[PDB]
């Protein structure tokens, strides 16, 4: 199961091109997916 | 629910603002119909 | 890598817009940008119609009609080194295929933000103001002029 | 006696090709990474100013800070954002004799491909599929190589002058009388780059007057010849010979650009078997249409030459044709014969004429003696004038490895160009992460590839190739293809959609 | 417009032109003179024994046994040639060993080898200079160097050869124009195109007055030292070390492994911020295959052998300037060259009015000197494809094989040949 898991981590790298980019690169990416997906499950329970 | 008011708003709509976006739609046909052309060559 | 390693092509800057795939991959990523504004709580609709609008207008004002030369050494010595995007787009024939679709879908983003948007006045010397910006450089009589001298080196 | 089209052409066995097109959502996610790799590459630049002081590129002098900037900015932005980041596929060096197993030097990188360092242990063996070594005749043994070594201890490494000097010796003469012999012509040349074999000898035809039609996917080397001819310049659609046969025919009737007159002559410039798409010429088309419409044909069977044909003379044997319908041949010796240099035959009326007028004959060094006893030795075992029969297996040799390798590829589920026919096989990948991602696999399951990127491509045509080789036994074949395809489910490289 | 009747018939009224022109026969060329055997010392051309004075090899070597020997042990480990462009799996472990070996010898810091050496300065001036860019070159440049400026389609001017005061006076004009349009003025690169020993005339080009006008107007040299690298200097640097000028001061310094290191290629030198581009625009570097294995091994220890002893230098130089003090008698030649260069010409004295006469008075000397044992040979040019065509000549070329008994009696032979076939 953990080690299906990472696999879909390994697919999500290569088709949004994360994967040839610096660890600080990747953080920079991953912080604001993360923030503009948080905070629009914010706004489907406030107008929903 | 809030869209009656967009088509009610639409009908009081001035002048001035339908008549660009008229013209607008005149630009679209005309531009729809040309010819390639390869701009100003050696004439 | 090498420009010239797998097709003649000495620019392969005026040929991109014409793949297969990114007419409705750009359509995609206006679809996408304007998710995004429409999530924010503390905005009205309106607003949202507005940024959506203002904002496509500026990124494509600025990597169509700002930005000139090409990102890579091709084997051409140089020639589209002081053209933008926009000229360069089929070594600069008028009205093709793809100089039909981006001068029309802004003016169809246009008409949905002036509808959305209830035809307010202070919406209105906005929303015409940007989309003038971005209509007037793509006549073929602006093909390569520059406007007291800007921008041009 | 197969079948033949409407452009006069007749063909006598089956010539069928296959270009699968990209799947539309596989197609609309290759924009993902172009984008997210060029805004992440605009901050970066930002990032180098007011901030990161990147201490490790190269700059100009102290004392040159008030001249003019050498290098334009803003062009080389893909080098330092987009090559730079993948770069460890390309300079590989070896250090032995390249073929079917070569020993590769690892290197390591600590500041992401800025710089390069060699650890000190060499990889022993991996399966060399990225070299043109077709017929295999790349060995450090054999009569091939032992007969360059004599001709090398009373010769000497290089000559020094030139053709029309005192540079041309007795072998010069004894290797272009049998290479006229080989392909079937009544002269040849030899020069000694084949690089300088095209870019030397193509403004020696034409010049202002003339046309130049060329193949839509023809070499570097073509095209910069034709550059500096000071001909006009137009190009067809690939392969294509309705779009050949418009352009042929609105070019006698319009006349030249702006004055109307009539061309002085026409020359169609196409190639063999073309290495990066794995397509072969349609050649019964060409030489029918070049008879109708009186234009001259200039071939390149740079890549087709010993690889082709049922005993290794090119793409015109393939077809059956004539070698007296071509005006010009051109090609190389160092793709199928294991050597360097070019040649150009044909009539004995044009060989005497590119002997006084051509660039490369007063202006440049003759070629090495060790390196045309290599040509003369192996070109000497293809026709079987050795008494034995190593140049009659390895060519059928070569069909066989061909055959059984590119239909085992399509039967997994791969999306392979070309010919059925052709030694050279491009998978394609699309993703740009995709290109950077197949290379480093490889290495780890021991196998060397070469992958081809967006400039030097179309911007949804990445690509990686695999040149085979008569060197390649059946043991080799089905390690490789093992390891291939654990690396397309790994990265999930199956895209056919009509297996 | 045009109907389907006229353009059908428009078809068959073309005639083209043939492939290649006819009318020969009588061509000075097209009658190549065959080597049986090395081109060395002692050579057999067209079935005579005699010694040349033809090759371009100055300091021996192409017969060296240690340089034979060391190509041998490169061609039973590494096979004859590579199978690839450099780079895909075309780079071997020894052309990585004779690029920082060669940088080491110019004291440079980097440097880049091509497998040809007519393309080496063909590819390396269209790299930097493009469409908009001004190139001030001399008048007397070789082939390569006017190919490489065509291939670069940028703005070339001419300055007479050898003279600072029509280089200056070109500079003065482009400042004069660099105030009619300031903004243009900060996107135009500037360079100067020169050469030391040049081969057309055998002169050498003054750099310390060069090196002066390229800080005060701003522009970049480009140094070609095909024929001095091996030669000049006293350590074989060449030219920048026989003025005494930092190495630093030049950009870029082009040359070829196939005169003095008798091998097959060319190579550029200079600093890494110049040099590293080169790799991924040099257009014959990118698309063909590198130097063969055993070509590269000969020319390491070529370079080996020059830095063991550099006294090899000093007596090439020595026996340059007694050939070229006992050849100042002929009556009917004159000789064209500087007295340190080892390529010096002999041109003819009072044209008679037609280059094809001339050519033919050349031609009668060098058969009828041939005959005793002196192998010479006349310069060849592409008459119709040259900005300035150079006069006839009979190039002369001395080497350290020669010996002074051998030098006096080839200057003696080439007196009584000339003086009675010019009278
Ligand atoms: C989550 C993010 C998803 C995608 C978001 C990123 C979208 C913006 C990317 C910017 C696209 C650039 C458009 C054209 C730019 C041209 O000036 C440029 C040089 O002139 N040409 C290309 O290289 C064009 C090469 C084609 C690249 C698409
Ligand atoms: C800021 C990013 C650009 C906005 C996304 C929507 C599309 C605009 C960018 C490209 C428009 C034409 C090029
Ligand atoms: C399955 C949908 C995935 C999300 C794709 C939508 C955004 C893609 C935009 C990529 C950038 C477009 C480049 C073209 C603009 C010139
Ligand atoms: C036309 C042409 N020129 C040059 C080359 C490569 O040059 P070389 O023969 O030196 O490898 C190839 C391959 C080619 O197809």
């Amino acid at each position: 199961a953990w080690k299906q898991m990472s696999w879909f981590y390994y697919q999500y790298l290569l088709v949004t091109a994360l994967y040839m980019l610096e660890p600080w690169e990747r953080t920079v990416f991953n912080s604001m997916l993360v923030s503009i997906v948080g905070m629009a499950l914010y706004t489907g329970y406030v107008f929903m | 629910w809030v869209l009656v008011e967009m088509v009610q708003a639409l009908y009081e709509a001035p002048a001035y603002h339908l008549i660009l976006e008229g013209i607008l739609i005149l630009w679209i046909i005309r531009l729809l119909f040309s010819k390639t052309y390869k701009l100003q060559e050696r004439s | 890598m090498n420009v010239g390693t797998a097709h003649s092509e000495v620019n392969p800057n005026t040929r991109v817009m014409n793949s297969r795939g990114i007419w409705l991959s750009y359509v995609l990523a206006i679809g996408l940008l304007h998710i995004v504004l429409l999530s924010i709580p503390f905005v009205s609709v309106p607003v949202v119609w507005t940024l959506t609008n203002l904002i496509h207008n500026m990124g494509m004002y600025i990597f169509l009609h700002t930005v000139k030369g090409t990102p890579f050494e091709t084997p051409d010595q140089g020639k589209a080194r002081l053209l933008t995007h926009w000229e360069q787009m089929d070594y600069g024939v008028q009205f093709t295929a793809s100089r039909k679709f981006l001068t029309i879908t802004p003016i169809v983003l246009y008409f949905l933000t002036s509808f959305y948007t209830k035809y307010d006045q202070i919406h209105f010397v906005l929303n015409t103001v940007s989309l003038m910006s971005v209509l007037i450089p793509k006549l073929p009589q602006l093909h390569g002029v520059r406007i007291f001298g800007i921008n041009k080196y | 006696i197969h079948h033949v089209t409407q452009n006069g052409g007749l063909y006598k066995r089956p010539f069928n090709e296959a270009f699968e097109e990209t799947p539309m959502l596989v197609a609309v996610l290759t924009y993902v990474g172009y984008g997210v790799l060029t805004l992440f590459g605009y901050l970066r630049d930002f990032l180098r100013y007011w901030r990161i002081e990147k201490c490790h590129h190269a700059t100009e002098r102290e004392e040159q800070k008030d001249f003019v900037s050498l290098y334009q900015d803003f062009e080389n932005f893909y080098t330092r954002n987009l090559y730079m980041r993948i770069r460890d596929n390309w300079n590989r060096p070896i250090c032995s004799v390249p073929g079917a197993r070569v020993d590769i030097m690892e290197r390591q990188s600590h500041d992401y491909n800025w710089s390069f360092k060699y650890t000190g242990n060499i990889i022993k063996g991996v399966i060399n599929m990225g070299s043109y070594n077709y017929l295999g005749f790349a060995r450090n043994t054999g009569s091939c190589q032992e007969a360059a070594a004599k001709v090398l201890e009373e010769y000497g490494a290089g000559v020094c002058s030139t053709r029309q000097e005192i540079g041309n010796l007795d072998k010069h003469e004894e290797l272009e009388e049998l290479v006229a012999r080989f392909l079937g012509v009544e002269a040849a040349m030899a020069y000694g780059m084949g690089f300088a074999t095209n870019s030397m000898n193509i403004p020696a035809l034409v010049g202002k007057g003339c046309l130049i039609l060329s193949d839509e996917l023809n070499h570097a080397s073509l095209v910069l010849g034709a550059r500096l001819s000071g001909a006009t310049i137009r190009i067809f659609k690939h392969n294509n010979m309705q779009s050949l046969e418009k352009l042929l025919k609105d070019a006698i009737v319009y006349g030249q650009p702006r004055t109307r007159r009539p061309w002085k002559k026409i020359l169609i410039l196409v190639e063999g078997i073309y290495s990066m798409e794995g397509s072969i010429v349609r050649l019964p088309e060409v030489i029918a249409l070049k008879k109708k419409y009186k234009a001259y044909l200039y071939l390149d069977e740079a890549h087709s030459i010993g690889a082709l044909g049922p005993t290794g003379r090119g793409v015109v044997e393939y077809f059956g044709l004539d070698p007296e319908d071509v005006d010009v041949m051109m090609g190389t010796f160092t793709k199928s014969f294991g050597a360097s240099g070019g040649y150009i035959g044909g009539k004995k009326e044009l060989i005497d004429y590119l002997r006084t007028h051509s660039h490369s004959a007063v202006y440049a060094t003759s070629l090495s003696p060790p390196v045309v006893e290599q040509i003369i030795t192996s070109m000497k075992c293809i026709m079987g004038q050795d008494g034995t029969s190593l140049g009659k297996e390895c060519v059928q040799q070569l069909a066989e490895n061909t055959r059984y390798f590119r239909r085992r590829l399509k039967e997994m589920g791969f999306i392979i160009y070309g010919n059925e026919d052709s030694p050279v096989v491009p998978l394609m990948l699309y993703m740009p992460a995709k290109i950077g991602a197949f290379g480093r696999e490889m290495l780890k399951r021991n196998i060397g590839v070469v992958v081809v990127g967006f400039p030097a491509t179309p911007i949804i045509e990445s690509r990686a190739r695999f040149c085979l080789s008569a060197a390649h036994t059946k043991e080799i074949l089905d390690t490789a293809l093992k390891e291939i395809d654990e690396v397309g489910d790994l990265l999930q490289l199956k895209y056919s959609r009509h297996r | 417009d045009l109907t389907v009747k006229e353009k059908e018939e428009l078809i068959e009224e073309w005639q083209p032109e043939p492939l290649v022109p006819p009318v020969p026969k009588d061509h000075p060329a097209l009658n190549y003179n065959i080597v049986s055997g090395p081109p060395s010392h002692k050579t057999v051309v067209n079935g005579k024994e005699c010694i040349n004075f033809a090759s371009f090899n100055f300091l021996g070597l192409l017969d060296n046994p240690r340089v034979k020997a060391a190509a041998l042990a490169s061609l039973k480990k590494y096979g004859v040639g590579t199978c690839g462009p450099r780079g895909f799996y075309g780079t071997f472990d020894v052309h990585l060993d004779l690029e920082d070996r060669l940088a080491k010898f110019m004291k440079t810091e980097e440097a880049i080898i091509y497998s040809y050496g007519f393309a080496t300065i063909a590819s390396a001036i269209p790299a930097y200079s493009k469409r908009g860019d001004i190139v001030f070159v001399d008048r007397a440049a070789c082939f390569a160097i006017q190919k490489g400026l065509q291939a670069s389609r940028s703005d070339i001017k001419l300055f007479k050869h050898n003279d600072m005061a029509d280089l200056e006076r070109l500079l003065k004009e482009q400042e004069i124009e660099d105030q009619k349009n300031p903004r243009k003025a900060r996107v135009t690169r500037r360079f100067i195109v020169v050469e030391g020993l040049y081969m057309n005339t055998g002169t050498i080009c003054p750099l310390p007055e060069l090196v002066k006008l390229k800080y005060k107007y701003k522009a970049r040299i480009f140094l070609e030292e095909s024929l001095s690298f091996g030669v000049l200097g006293e350590h074989g640097r060449g030219v920048t070390e026989h003025y005494g000028i930092n190495i630093d001061d030049i950009d870029l310094i082009s040359a070829n492994m196939e005169n003095a290191l008798a091998s097959i290629g060319g190579f550029c030198c200079g600093r890494s911020f110049v040099i590293d581009h080169q790799r991924l625009s040099g257009q014959g570097y990118c698309f063909s295959a590198s130097l063969p294995p055993l070509l590269a091994a000969a020319a390491i220890e070529a370079l080996n052998i020059m830095e063991e002893n550099p006294g090899i230098f000093a007596v090439l130089k020595e026996k340059c300037g007694q050939i070229h003090k006992a050849l100042q008698g002929i009556s009917g030649l004159k000789v064209v060259g500087e007295s340190l260069s080892p390529a010096f010409h002999l041109q003819l004295e009072e044209s008679t009015g037609s280059r094809e006469q001339d050519v033919r008075l050349l031609q009668e000397i060098v058969d009828q000197c041939m005959n005793r044992s002196i192998a010479l040979t006349q310069a060849r040019y592409l008459e119709k494809e040259e900005k300035c065509l150079p006069p006839p000549s009979i190039r002369v070329v001395v080497t350290v094989e020669q010996t002074e008994e051998e030098l006096e009696r080839a200057a003696s032979t080439i007196k009584e040949v000339a003086q009675a076939v010019l009278l």
